[PDB]
RNA sequence: AGCCAGGAUGUUGGCUUAGAAGCAGCCAUCAUUUAAAGAAAGCGUAAUAGCUCACUGGUCGAGUCGGCCUGCGCGGAAGA
């Protein structure tokens, strides 16, 4: 039952996946090959996470949910890496309309009640990176 | 490390501690250091404490140093018989009465302040302790 | 609001002071006004747990003496050098 | 902690929504993660259920708000309740499939009408 | 054993004891805590 | 105080790094479901995982916490 988050179309790496999944008995290039399948949807420098489900036979079941907040707000106010001083230096803007998209793919993604738990989950993230609301 | 830049007399006479202390109240910080009993502070033993507790600030708030070294000491060398005048000046002290205010503070968190002021009093000869300044 | 109980100082002087400071009570005085000055004692504790508090100072308080209350306000106040102590109280006539 | 004041005010939420909701279920709320429990309160949140978690002699001085009052002693054990604001039912039915879900917890007893509901009785809600 | 005239708590696991008229300080967790009085 | 239970999502916050994922280091430290859950108080990893803590619900059943001021004692305390 391991999680992590592997750049779009891509996989089989050996310092990002094969060892952290593939001491866990999961064969490497099913996962790999079936996740750039799936995510080949994704755009091409987003990580998107997934979550990989293994059994006691090694078959395994990975749902492959949205790209990070932190990289779409990467993404939805143009950028490539957020603040190294978060909210002392602010490295980008998104308006709430990008908010709200981020917290549509994150309305799939999250806990939250309304659209409005989801934007302001999505607003937390826009503050950690610095990124400003406009 | 303090002494008078200059000075009408170049020693004196080693003169008594009595009775008890004038400022016995924190007048610009909020908090402050008292000494409790009676004792000579050499400049040495102030400039090590005043860096002590400028260590346990961060360089923040603000810190006076009330007292000040301005009677000079004399020792003769070893191996000196007696007479042949007074010794020569080794250092300098501040003559201290019980109830004085070595240090004083501000614009720091109370807690901090009374460690700062543990780490300070370390360094001192002398019983010490924390205060507070009060309205009247 | 702040009551202080008293009672009128028989005696005077450093003897009478301190006499009065060694059975955990203390001299005060209360001047101000048309009236004659008025000595006298209190307890410690009461006092000093009732100045932990700021108003203290910047308020009329009654002092209870010989079933008569005074209003007055806190003039000055000496305190010993290193205890956490009161040596004495100015109450100017409010 | 909390304060008497906030102890006040809290039995006086949790006795504002008693008197407006419709139907209760009281139930264990121990050995589950929060995971699933958050996974109660969306399905609450969509049921129109107002879930909580509340001390139990605090839920004493709540019911006493009546007409809960045969609840008193299902207040023995830890208690998470399940208020359906909108409609009754809804928690009743939602609980039992997610205690056998889960195969933890019990969910001990019901109150509807003014009367409380054994165990294995609540299939009536 | 750190054997001195001024003894302390150097974390939350130590814990003071006099035994035989000695104060001493137990550590469960870090051995290095271990002290006595003297 | 003990003992049962949980210590959640966004998310591996961004920066940086071959790796930093609460836990090298730099900066922010928000929001959600909340009974409660620090962008985490420590062990832990190549980085994770893994282990307690803060915090809260349960059981328990009446006093408990730590400063202040003093009285008398303990350690500090070895020599022909
Ligand atoms: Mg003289
Ligand atoms: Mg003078
Ligand atoms: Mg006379
Ligand atoms: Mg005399
Ligand atoms: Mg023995
Ligand atoms: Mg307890
Ligand atoms: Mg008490
Ligand atoms: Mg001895
Ligand atoms: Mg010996
Ligand atoms: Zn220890």
């Amino acid at each position: 039952y391991v999680k992590l988050q592997v750049a779009a179309g891509m996989a089989n790496p050996s310092p990002p996946v094969g060892p952290a999944l593939g001491q866990q008995g999961v064969n490497i290039m099913e996962f790999c090959k079936a996740f750039n399948a799936k995510t080949d949807s994704i755009e091409k420098g987003l990580p998107i996470p997934v979550v990989i489900t293994v059994y006691a036979d090694r078959s395994f079941t990975f749902v492959t949910k949205t790209p990070p907040a932190a990289v779409l707000l990467k993404k939805a106010a143009g950028i490539k890496s957020g603040s190294g001083k978060p909210n002392k230096d602010k490295v980008g803007k998104i308006s709430r309309a990008q908010l709200q998209e981020i917290a549509q793919t994150k309305a799939a993604d999250m806990t939250g009640a309304d659209i409005e738990a989801m934007t302001r989950s999505i607003e937390g993230t826009a503050r950690s990176m610095g990124l400003v609301v406009e | 490390m303090l002494q008078p830049k200059r000075t009408k007399f170049r020693k004196m006479h080693k003169g008594r501690n009595r009775g008890l202390a004038q400022g016995t109240d924190v007048s610009f910080g909020s908090f402050g250091l008292k000494a409790v009993g009676r004792g000579r502070l050499t400049a040495r033993q102030i400039e090590a404490a005043r860096r002590a507790m400028t260590r346990a600030v961060k360089r923040q708030g603000k810190i006076w140093i009330r007292v000040f070294p301005d009677k000079p000491i004399t020792e003769k060398p070893l191996a000196v018989r007696m007479g042949k005048g007074k010794g020569n000046v080794e250092y300098w002290v501040a003559l201290i009465q019980p109830g004085k205010v070595l240090y004083e503070m501000d614009g720091v968190p109370e807690e901090l302040a009374r460690e700062a002021f543990k780490l300070a009093a370390a360094k001192l000869p002398i019983k010490t302790t924390f205060v507070t300044k009060t309205v009247m | 609001m702040f009551t202080i109980n008293a009672e009128v100082r028989k005696e005077q002087g450093k003897g009478a002071s301190r006499r009065l400071r060694a059975a955990n009570k203390f001299p005060a005085i209360i001047y101000g006004g048309k009236e004659a000055p008025l000595a006298i004692e209190l307890d410690h504790d009461k006092v000093m747990n009732m100045q932990a508090k700021a108003e203290f100072y910047s308020e009329v308080l009654t002092i209870v003496v010989d079933g008569k209350e005074i209003k007055v306000k806190a003039q000055d106040v000496q305190r010993h050098p290193y205890k956490p102590k009161l040596q004495h109280i100015d109450f100017v006539r409010a | 902690a909390l304060n008497l004041q906030d102890k006040q005010a809290i039995v006086a939420e949790v006795s504002e929504v008693a008197k407006g909701a419709l139907s209760a279920v009281v139930a264990d709320s121990r050995g589950v993660t929060v995971d699933k429990m958050t996974e109660l309160r969306k399905a609450g949140r969509e049921a129109g259920v107002y879930m909580r978690v509340v001390r139990n002699t605090l839920l004493r001085r709540a019911v006493e708000g009546t007409p809960f009052e045969c609840l008193k002693d299902a207040f023995v054990g830890p208690t998470l309740i399940a208020y359906v604001t909108e409609h009754p039912g809804a928690a009743a039915r939602l609980f039992k499939e997610f205690a056998k879900a889960n195969a933890k917890f019990e969910v001990k007893a019901a109150a509807f009408e003014g009367e409380l509901i054994p165990a294995s009785q609540i299939d009536r809600l | 054993m750190k054997v001195r005239a001024s003894v302390k708590k150097l974390c939350r696991n130590c814990k003071i004891v006099k035994r035989d008229g000695v104060i001493r300080v137990i550590c469960s967790a870090e051995p290095k805590h271990k002290q006595r009085q003297g």
